[PDB]
């Protein structure tokens, strides 16, 4: 009862992340934070 | 064996009544076995339909005998062939078992006869399931009917002669699923046999002997025979049949009439007039229109309905059960406990 | 209860020609006669050819006879009604229906003669024969003109119509379309149950599995395995979520 | 058919990676609340009734309108997997 | 058995389009049932849940403001739609609501010839997909409308079926009418004159053999487009009539209905020009013309753009049906006048052949052999007769054009009705002695008939078996086959087969070209193993060769350039549990590449299951 | 006026009773008897309204699928056949008229054995509604109403009393349209489209009302095209 | 008005250039989109009279299959060209109006080329008639009436000159005419009718102007049915 192999299933797809440009620079704001003092 | 009766209209009750089986005893032909019995051997002639069995799985095991075949002494369907000495043909008729119709040259009933007297040189008769064109000197016996080569239910198919027999198999068991409706119908054009199925099956009533009328209700016709006496008919107002379809019978004579001996004195189910009604007639035009009739989509006229034209009445009997349970008897009352 | 025909019903005649409904048209634009009377229904051609019951397209024939000269006939199996001897009661017919209307006053339309020029172009009707004379051929033949109803046009070409008896079949409980959302479970299988009131899952079967997989269908079928189901713990928080 | 569905076949490398995009975009459509859009001002999604298809029918019909334009990214690992939903929830409202 | 079910009796929907279906909204109802109760909240109609479900407890109790929150619920939800036996992935196609009064379903017919679904009581199912995903794959790679060519052969099966050729074909088929005087205008202009008047008069038609123009060419000139069709309207033109017309730079000789044809395509896609570089407007639309437009279609304009030529040849067809009339008659179907001769002719033949063995000539068996041959040709004989009838005489039979037209019919159905059904077989097996002498147009006698039924069991008999077989088969394919699947970068193992194109044993030893078929079968949307040069172009290495380049290197083996052809292929791939993008080739159920993740294995298994509940079966081994 | 105007139809009419009528017009230029009679026709079957028993109420009967004793027909067979019963009122006063008819005995229950009412006539008198034996009590009260085409009895279902049985609503008083276009010469040119129209009405109301009602139906909706947007 | 009148046809038009014009009209009963839309095409066509090319004559060229020298086309092409062309007089004065153009040598044959008439304008001068090589002589007088539908060059016959050639008659400045009728729903009832028609225009008149003149061809013919007889 597991997700099949094949299909939307794929190991290729199964991982794939969207982003719209605004949460683009939100994240690597979250980098430049990482500057320490 | 022993089935819920087939009344979605007389006639397919009629059938029901009428079928030959193979599955059954399990002891006899059962599941295993088939296609060589299945296949409509050359004796099935005027004893089985080759066209009767169910569209289905279960095909070929199952039909109904033909319109002239009897069962004789034991269970052997002989039919009727009529005898023919020389190049003389009779009126007199042998119910043949299968085994003796093989001994001899029979011939068909399309033969151009002039009364005893068979009519070309060159003529069709079949000695034993082979096709063999026979001299009227050869000619021992001849076929009693068209109609014995088939059923009943079959034998109320138009032309039959320009329809594939496989595509006739489906005409004769839709008759099987007729329901009746209200307003019945005789087809505008019949085979011949929509009266005598009326009447061998049990739809309308008839007249025993000659008398006059006395009462016509909707309940009840008081007939009142010759012989100086008067009997009430009842007549079954509205019954539900084993499938659900009305069973009513009404009257057709009016009061204070001389009936003739057997005639409908009220119309069965699905009669107009003595004669076999289901659907009915409707004007048709044969063309496409836009999709509504596609592979096998009808387009029907909202006028049909104006008219009460295809109408039938139901009915399902809903049952329910008072029962005890060790926590309290199930009271049946007015009290529904919770909203309204 | 009072079952009155509608678009789910299945009528069939006695020759095999089985079908259903497909759409109730209001008789104002239905196919119709010269003559204001209109068709009741229209049966498709195509679904003659393959199958082989020509004695279907025999009944109207006749019919259309019955009809114009009011009369019922019997057919028998095999010995019954010949080619020549219907052409001739359609003679008689032509009679009826084209003879009063002589009488009653007028001749033949332009849509009338329209379609008798793509008729002989066909090659239904001798040509050089007056449109009166052509009518009978093509009546003869079974067909007569028929205009739109919906445009008041003629339909080019003689289409055949006529009284053709046909039945309405009965409809089985399976007909009452089932749908169930959520419903009882089985006892030891926890799979979808009906019964009396709640309608009972369908069944998804091996061979609509593999369509699914086929496709990418994956959740898709997860589902059908899972949260349609079996799930218990799934099919619960499923109703919860969506509700 | 659907909205340039050829258009959309061809930006993915492999057909089912098209729908899983679509499908995980509609998700986030709705969960960190529906205005998480990228084009809606001038000519957006729209319903009959009235023209209130502006707030919340279908989600994917939105998510496809938007990746047949050129402002998404889909890529295999584009933004690190825990990190994406902390900043997605401090800047879109409306939960 | 699925929470979120449903099954009613099926009924067609010809204004549907492909991407919707007719679902009762009565059965929506309970089918979206939660989707709908927190929709009515959400809305003044309820205050929650619980009061919700009340609300909808009993029929008499809701609301017309219920169907507004529903009809709003299903807004961009799509359902799956299943068929009785679910042979193929498109057994299930995904479609969008559009909810209706009663009982039954409006499919679309387009899409009856996916599922084997005709409308005599044919019942689907319908399922529900409830996650955001499931929806999402369901009306992306699972509804109707995307899938359009078969996963079996790179062929369409979105193809205008039986009504919508039948009326495609009507309205553009040309007529020809009597030949009597001089058929030359080619080269007198007093035989422009002359057959001109003479036409006017009764003695040429419109539509005559006459090669360079009939008069019907001579006296309807047209300028636009739209000038021919409004001579057509007003009752000038006919449209199957020969006229001539201008075109963008040609003056080009055809009928008002394939002019207008023209047009349905033109418009259904605005590109004007690549409707006509794709169009036959020199034939009568036949099914295989059209599934080629389909085809064709598809490739050059793109996925969607065909859907809308679909409907558009949907529409047109359905409506030109009604109007063109055709009808089926009993004097429509046409017996030969050489019937009688024929039957006579090989009637006497067989009395020689009986006279032959009163003597004692041909043994017991040589008797029977050589009749059975005789009517065996005979019936043959009369079945191209009744052809050439109505090929000759009767262009525009009705009982014709459907068959000739990839409408409906079969040569061999024909026969049956207009020539004979000539010889049917005994119980075994041995052909009977005796034909069927009669036609359906006449009495088919009482035995004749009884003759004739035999081989109907032994038909069905055959088919009620396949109804099962056709799955005994497809079960051990899948069994075998489910594992594989397309998971991939392009596998690195160049073993590679080769495809003839040529075979040695027909006759004994001939080398000839393989069929258009067969070919088309092996190397359709393969991928080049190694570079091939052939009439002038350079088919590069690893290339998917589109039907267009298999159609190039037959016509080069046709000159003679290449025997075999190089093509990754299945049977030489290195992925262990799978094959890969190379190797599989094109055909998804889309014309490109093929997309990885596809599942192979099963759409093979099926694509050979369901085409064999067509082939006979007598005994297994 | 002489020339191309007072060349106009002559409206001509023949019509006997209030069931059929003829109406011919000649002349129309060409293929215009066409263009009115089809739309005229498509008007008159659909647009046009009447009257038709829309309820019933037999004294003793609780269901439709009853039968009463001393009567032969059944509850359902006489509902029918007051489908068949055409009534006209004459004003707009009378929307729902209530007709009452009881009889015992011996008798022939026919249309005309209803008590009369003031304002309303009944055109099928003869119709046969009933046949009674002896002991033959039927006392009904048959609901009558103005409307426009047909209403299953499902549709309304009227509630005059409790015990009360809705009927089917065959609100169409045209029975059937029919329109021929045949030539007619006028002089100079031949070609001329003569249109003449026969319509059938059950009495409710006549031929010439209908059509005048009809023509007004398709004028009210030409005028429609007024005010662009 | 609220109820039933206020539920009235929105007549909706959407119109682009004189050329081509949409017009919707919702909601209506049951088929009557179809009852509307149908007449108003038969008239669109037939009715809105309009001009076209009634008659040619080449001077020195006899029959319509000729050939003139120092032009490249042929008499059939020009012809037929000519039914291209789209004139407009402004009066019921002018009938018919003969259109004359005489062109020589190097030069293309432009409708601006025909001499102006005072009432006669032309609304296809660069439509092209034409090319003169050297030595090009072309002198004709083409006809131009108003008239209503198609006519064959055949069925008039027109006699200016003696070896003047008919040509075929293009009578109308609607192009094409086009309508559907989907569903729309009303709250409570769903079967509805929507009629929306689609009308193209040579430009002479608009789609909107066509269509009113329409309408009231159809209303002037409902009166017709006035005066019985
Ligand atoms: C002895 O009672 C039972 C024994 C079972 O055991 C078992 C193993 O032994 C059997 C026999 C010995 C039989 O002789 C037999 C039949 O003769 C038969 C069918 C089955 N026919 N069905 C198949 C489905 N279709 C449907 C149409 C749409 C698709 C599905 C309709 C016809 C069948 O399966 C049969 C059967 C068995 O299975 N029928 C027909 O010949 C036929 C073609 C039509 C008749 C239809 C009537 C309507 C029907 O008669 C009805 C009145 C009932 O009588 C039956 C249901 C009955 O049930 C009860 C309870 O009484 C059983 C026969
Ligand atoms: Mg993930
Ligand atoms: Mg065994
Ligand atoms: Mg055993
Ligand atoms: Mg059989
Ligand atoms: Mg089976
Ligand atoms: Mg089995
Ligand atoms: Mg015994
Ligand atoms: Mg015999
Ligand atoms: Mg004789
Ligand atoms: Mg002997
Ligand atoms: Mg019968
Ligand atoms: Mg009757
Ligand atoms: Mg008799
Ligand atoms: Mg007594
Ligand atoms: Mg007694
Ligand atoms: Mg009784
Ligand atoms: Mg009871
Ligand atoms: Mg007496
Ligand atoms: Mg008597
Ligand atoms: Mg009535
Ligand atoms: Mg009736
Ligand atoms: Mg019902
Ligand atoms: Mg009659
Ligand atoms: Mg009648
Ligand atoms: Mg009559
Ligand atoms: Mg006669
Ligand atoms: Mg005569
Ligand atoms: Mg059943
Ligand atoms: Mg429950
Ligand atoms: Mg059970
Ligand atoms: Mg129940
Ligand atoms: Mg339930
Ligand atoms: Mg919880
Ligand atoms: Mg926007
Ligand atoms: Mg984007
Ligand atoms: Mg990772
Ligand atoms: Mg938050
Ligand atoms: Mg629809
Ligand atoms: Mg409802
Ligand atoms: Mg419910
Ligand atoms: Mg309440
Ligand atoms: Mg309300
Ligand atoms: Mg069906
Ligand atoms: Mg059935
Ligand atoms: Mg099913
Ligand atoms: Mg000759
Ligand atoms: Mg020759
Ligand atoms: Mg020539
Ligand atoms: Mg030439
Ligand atoms: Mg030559
Ligand atoms: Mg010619
Ligand atoms: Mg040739
Ligand atoms: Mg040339
Ligand atoms: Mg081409
Ligand atoms: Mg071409
Ligand atoms: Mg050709
Ligand atoms: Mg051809
Ligand atoms: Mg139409
Ligand atoms: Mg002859
Ligand atoms: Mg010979
Ligand atoms: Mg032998
Ligand atoms: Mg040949
Ligand atoms: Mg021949
Ligand atoms: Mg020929
Ligand atoms: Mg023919
Ligand atoms: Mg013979
Ligand atoms: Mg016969
Ligand atoms: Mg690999
Ligand atoms: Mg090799
Ligand atoms: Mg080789
Ligand atoms: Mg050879
Ligand atoms: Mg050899
Ligand atoms: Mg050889
Ligand atoms: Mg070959
Ligand atoms: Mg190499
Ligand atoms: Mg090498
Ligand atoms: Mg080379
Ligand atoms: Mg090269
Ligand atoms: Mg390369
Ligand atoms: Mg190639
Ligand atoms: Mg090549
Ligand atoms: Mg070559
Ligand atoms: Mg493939
Ligand atoms: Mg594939
Ligand atoms: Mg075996
Ligand atoms: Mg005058
Ligand atoms: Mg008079
Ligand atoms: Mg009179
Ligand atoms: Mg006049
Ligand atoms: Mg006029
Ligand atoms: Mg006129
Ligand atoms: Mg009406
Ligand atoms: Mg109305
Ligand atoms: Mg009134
Ligand atoms: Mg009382
Ligand atoms: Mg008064
Ligand atoms: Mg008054
Ligand atoms: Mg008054
Ligand atoms: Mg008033
Ligand atoms: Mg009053
Ligand atoms: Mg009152
Ligand atoms: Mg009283
Ligand atoms: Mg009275
Ligand atoms: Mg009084
Ligand atoms: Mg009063
Ligand atoms: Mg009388
Ligand atoms: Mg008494
Ligand atoms: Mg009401
Ligand atoms: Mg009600
Ligand atoms: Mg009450
Ligand atoms: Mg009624
Ligand atoms: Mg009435
Ligand atoms: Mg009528
Ligand atoms: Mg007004
Ligand atoms: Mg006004
Ligand atoms: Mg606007
Ligand atoms: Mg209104
Ligand atoms: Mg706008
Ligand atoms: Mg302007
Ligand atoms: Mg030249
Ligand atoms: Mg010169
Ligand atoms: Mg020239
Ligand atoms: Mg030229
Ligand atoms: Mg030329
Ligand atoms: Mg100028
Ligand atoms: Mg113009
Ligand atoms: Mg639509
Ligand atoms: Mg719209
Ligand atoms: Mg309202
Ligand atoms: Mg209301
Ligand atoms: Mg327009
Ligand atoms: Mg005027
Ligand atoms: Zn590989």
């Amino acid at each position: 009862g597991r997700l099949i192999p094949a299909g939307t299933g794929s190991d290729f797809v199964r991982f794939t992340q969207v982003v719209d440009q605004k949460t683009l620079k939100a994240i690597e704001e979250a980098r430049k934070e990482a500057v320490e003092a | 064996l022993s089935q819920f009766k087939d009344e979605t209209n007389p006639l397919s009750s009629l059938r029901h009544k009428r079928r030959i089986s193979a599955l059954g005893p399990g002891g006899l032909t059962r599941e295993r076995a088939g296609f060589d019995v299945r296949d409509v051997h050359r004796t099935h002639y005027g004893r089985i339909c080759p066209v009767e069995t169910p569209e289905g799985a279960n095909i070929g095991l199952i039909t109904s005998l033909a319109a002239y075949a009897r069962v004789d002494e034991l269970g052997f369907i002989r039919t009727p062939y009529r005898r023919v000495v020389g190049g003389v043909v009779t009126d007199e008729v042998v119910y043949m078992t299968a085994t003796e119709e093989d001994r001899y040259t029979i011939a068909q009933a399309n033969t151009p006869l002039e009364g005893n007297r068979i009519a070309a040189e060159r003529v069709v008769a079949r000695r034993k399931g082979e096709p063999v064109i026979v001299s009227p000197e050869e000619v021992e016996f001849m076929d009693v009917s068209p109609k014995q080569v088939f059923s009943v239910n079959t034998n109320l198919i138009p032309f039959l002669e320009h329809d594939d027999a496989n595509r006739a198999l489906m005409g004769s068991n839709m008759q099987t699923q007729a329901v009746p409706l209200i307003r019945a119908q005789a087809p505008v054009v019949m085979t011949g046999l929509e009266e005598r199925v009326v009447r061998d099956s049990l739809a309308a009533l008839y007249a025993e002997e000659d008398g006059e009328v006395a009462k016509v209700d909707g309940n009840r016709i008081v007939v009142r025979y010759e012989d100086g006496r008067l009997v009430e008919y009842p007549l079954r107002r509205f019954y539900r049949s084993n499938q659900g379809t009305a069973l009513d019978q009404r009257p057709r004579v009016v009061v204070g009439q001389r009936v003739r001996k057997g005639d409908l004195l009220a119309d069965g189910p699905a009669s107009e007039n003595g004669f076999l009604a289901l659907g009915q007639n409707v004007l048709v035009a044969i063309m496409p229109f836009d999709g509504y009739n596609f592979e096998d989509a009808i387009v029907i006229s909202e006028e049909l309905l104006k008219r009460d034209f295809y109408t039938s009445i139901h009915i399902e009997r809903y049952e329910i059960e008072a029962r005890d349970t060790k926590l309290g008897p199930e009271r049946i009352t007015r009290d529904i406990p919770h909203l309204s | 209860q009072k079952r009155k025909l509608q678009v789910g019903d299945k009528l069939a005649n006695r020759h095999g020609n089985k079908g259903v409904v497909a759409k109730i048209l209001p008789v104002e634009d239905m196919p119709h006669l010269p003559d204001g009377t209109p068709v009741d229904v229209i049966l498709n051609p195509l679904g003659v050819p393959s199958r082989m019951n020509l004695g279907q397209i025999l009944e109207t024939h006749l019919g259309l006879a019955g009809y114009f000269l009011g009369q019922r006939y019997i057919s028998p199996i095999f010995d019954g009604a010949k080619e020549p001897e219907i052409k001739e009661l359609l003679a008689q017919a032509f009679e009826v229906y084209f003879g009063k209307r002589k009488g009653e006053g007028f001749g033949v339309d332009k849509r009338e003669v329209e379609v008798l020029r793509r008729a002989e172009k066909l090659g239904l009707v001798t040509p050089g024969k007056t449109p009166e004379e052509q009518l009978k051929e093509l009546f003869l033949q079974g067909k007569v003109v028929l205009y739109d109803g919906r445009t008041g046009e003629p339909i080019e070409g003689p289409i055949v119509v006529g009284q053709m008896f046909i039945m309405k079949l009965y409809h089985m409980v399976e007909d009452k379309m089932h749908a169930r959302s959520t419903g009882p479970y089985s006892l030891i299988t926890q799979q979808p149950l009906g019964g009396k009131a709640q309608f009972g899952g369908q069944r998804f079967g091996e061979m609509e599995v593999w369509a699914l997989e086929a496709y990418g269908a994956a959740h898709t079928l997860q589902e059908m395995l899972t949260l349609k189901s079996d799930d218990i713990e799934g099919r619960n928080a499923a109703y919860e979520a969506i509700i | 058919a659907e909205p340039g569905i050829d258009k959309l076949f061809g930006m993915v490398d492999s057909k089912y990676r098209l729908t899983v995009v679509v499908a995980k975009r509609a998700q986030q459509l709705l969960r960190h609340g529906f205005k998480n859009t990228v084009l809606e001002p001038e000519e957006r999604p729209k319903m009959q009734t009235l023209e209130g298809l502006f707030d919340d029918p279908n989600a994917e019909t939105w998510a496809m309108k938007e990746l047949l334009t050129g402002r998404l990214v889909f890529g295999e690992n584009l933004v690190p997997e825990d990190r994406l939903q902390k900043e997605m929830e401090r800047i879109y409202p409306g939960e | 058995r699925v929470d979120y079910s449903g099954r009613s009796v099926i009924v067609v929907g010809p204004q549907l389009k492909l991407h919707q279906c007719g679902l009762p909204k009565r059965m929506a109802l309970e089918l979206f049932k939660p989707f709908l109760l927190k929709k009515m909240e959400e809305k003044g109609i309820a205050p929650n849940v619980k009061a919700a479900r009340r609300m909808l407890e009993r029929q008499r109790d809701i609301k017309d403001e219920v169907w507004d929150a529903l009809e709003e619920v299903i807004h961009g939800k799509v359902v799956l739609l299943n068929r009785a036996p679910t042979l193929h992935r498109l057994g299930i196609q995904a479609f969008q609501p559009v909810l209706v009064e009663g009982q039954s379903i409006q499919l679309h017919p387009l899409v009856c010839e996916a599922f084997n679904a005709d409308f005599d009581g044919d019942q689907m199912a319908v399922h529900v997909p409830l996650s955001s995903f499931a929806q999402a794959e369901a009306r992306i790679q699972m509804l109707s409308a995307h899938n359009l060519l078969s996963p079996a052969s790179g062929e369409p099966l979105a193809k205008p079926s039986r009504d919508i050729i039948l009326g495609l074909y009507y309205i553009t088929q040309v007529r020809k009418e009597k030949k009597g005087a001089g058929l030359e205008f080619a080269t007198p202009e007093e035989a422009l004159a002359a057959h001109e008047r003479g036409e006017v008069a009764l003695n040429a038609p419109i539509k005559v053999a006459g090669r360079e123009t009939s008069v019907g060419r001579l006296k309807y000139v047209f300028a636009n487009p739209d000038e021919a069709l409004l001579a057509v309207a007003h009752g000038i033109v006919d449209l199957q009539d020969v006229v001539t017309v201008r075109y963008m730079g040609k003056r080009l000789e055809t009928s008002p209905g394939r002019i207008l044809f023209a047009r349905i395509v033109a418009e259904a896609v605005e590109d004007e020009k690549v409707a006509w570089e794709l169009i036959q407007l020199d034939v009568p639309q036949e099914k295989n013309s059209l599934k080629d437009l389909v085809y064709q279609a598809f490739l050059r304009l793109g996925m969607e753009k065909t859907a809308r030529l679909l409907d558009a040849l949907k529409y047109y067809g359905f409506t030109f049906s009604t109007t063109s009339g055709i009808t089926i008659g009993i004097d429509d179907a046409v017996i030969p006048e050489e019937k009688k001769q024929y039957l006579e002719e090989a009637d006497r033949k067989l009395l020689q052949i009986e006279q032959a063995y009163e003597m004692g000539f041909l043994t017991d068996r040589e008797r029977y052999d050589q009749i059975l041959q005789l009517w065996t040709e005979t019936t043959e004989k009369v079945t191209q007769a009744v052809f050439k009838n109505f090929e000759e005489n009767y262009p525009f039979n009705p009982l014709y054009v459907m068959a000739q037209s990839g409408a409906r019919g079969n040569p061999q159905q024909i026969r049956q009705l207009c020539g004979l059904r000539g010889l049917m077989q005994k119980p075994s097996g041995e052909t009977f002695e005796v034909p069927v002498r009669s036609s359906f147009r006449e009495g088919l006698t009482v035995l004749e008939y009884f003759i004739s039924s035999h081989g109907a069991r032994k038909g069905g008999a055959d088919t009620a078996l396949r109804t099962a077989d056709s799955g005994y088969l497809t079960r051990k394919l899948v069994d075998v086959t489910h594992e594989i699947v397309v998971r991939e970068a392009d596998c690195g193992t160049t073993n590679y087969i080769s495809v003839p194109l040529f075979q040695p044993d027909e006759v004994t030893r001939s080398l000839r070209l393989r069929k258009r078929a067969d070919i088309e079968a092996g190397l359709y949307g393969r991928v080049l193993a190694r570079e091939v040069e052939v009439l002038g172009v350079r088919l590069e290495e690893g290339r998917y060769l589109s039907m267009d380049d298999v159609h190039l290197l037959i016509k080069a083996a046709e000159a003679g350039e290449i025997q075999e052809v190089p093509v990754r292929s299945p049977l030489t791939c290195q992925t262990r549990y799978g094959v890969c993008q190379k190797c599989y080739g094109y055909d998804l159920s889309m014309a490109r590449p093929v997309s990885i993740g596809e599942a192979v294995g099963i759409v093979a298994a099926q694509s050979i299951g369901e085409p064999g509940t067509q082939l006979t079966m007598r005994t297994f081994h | 006026m002489l020339d191309s105007k007072l060349k106009a139809p002559v409206f001509t009419v023949r019509t006997q009773g209030r069931e059929y009528g003829e109406f011919v017009l000649e002349p129309l230029e060409r293929g215009f008897g066409v263009t009115l009679g089809n739309p005229l026709r498509r008007i008159l079957l659909s647009s046009i309204p009447g009257t038709a028993v829309t309820s019933v109420y037999i004294e003793d009967v609780l269901h439709e699928f009853s039968t009463i004793p001393g009567v032969k027909e059944d509850v359902v067979e006489i509902i029918l056949n007051l489908k068949e019963l055409v009534v006209r009122f004459l004003n707009p006063s009378l929307q729902t008229v209530t007709l009452l008819l009881k009889a015992e005995g011996p008798k022939e229950v026919k249309a005309r054995d209803f008590l009369p009412v003031a304002d309303v006539e009944i055109m099928n008198p003869d119709l046969h509604i009933a046949t009674l034996e002896e002991g033959g009590r039927l006392n009904m009260e048959v609901r009558v109403d103005r409307g426009v085409g047909y209403v299953p009895a499902e549709k309304h279902g009227i509630k005059d009393r409790i015990n009360a049985i809705p009927v089917d609503a065959v609100f169409s008083p045209v029975r059937r349209v029919a329109f021929q276009v045949e030539d007619t010469r006028l002089g100079q040119r031949t070609d001329l489209d003569k249109l003449t129209l026969r319509i059938w009405t059950d009495g409710s109301v006549t031929p010439l009302e209908a059509l005048n009602q009809a023509v007004e139906i398709l004028r009210e909706h030409l005028t429609y095209f007024s005010n662009p947007q």
